[PDB]
């Protein structure tokens, strides 16, 4: 379960 | 060439892969997405029923893949 957010700004992560 | 990406993936103007969630047909907004452990497709969390990130150690299969698996009663 590969979870990732394509974010250049994320809160917490 | 027609070979681009006949799947739920597009490229942006810079050339990054933007995954499209086959769940809603919406692209990634920079959102937490989950990849299946079989098809490696990328769905959004609220689109498959994920709310918190599971580890890569734990496997997960989407409604596509987990269905063929079935998860039969026999174990
Ligand atoms: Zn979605
Ligand atoms: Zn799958």
């Amino acid at each position: 379960a590969r979870t990732k957010q394509t974010a250049r700004k994320s809160t917490g992560g | 060439g027609s070979h681009m990406a006949m799947a739920y993936v597009i490229r942006d103007e810079w050339g990054n892969q933007i995954w499209i969630c086959p769940g809603c047909n919406k692209p990634d907004d920079g959102s937490p997405m989950i990849g299946c452990d079989d098809c490696d497709d990328w769905y959004h969390w609220p689109c498959v029923g994920i709310m918190a990130a599971p580890p890569e150690e734990m496997q997960w299969f989407c409604p596509k893949c987990a269905n063929k698996i079935k998860k039969d009663k026999k174990h």
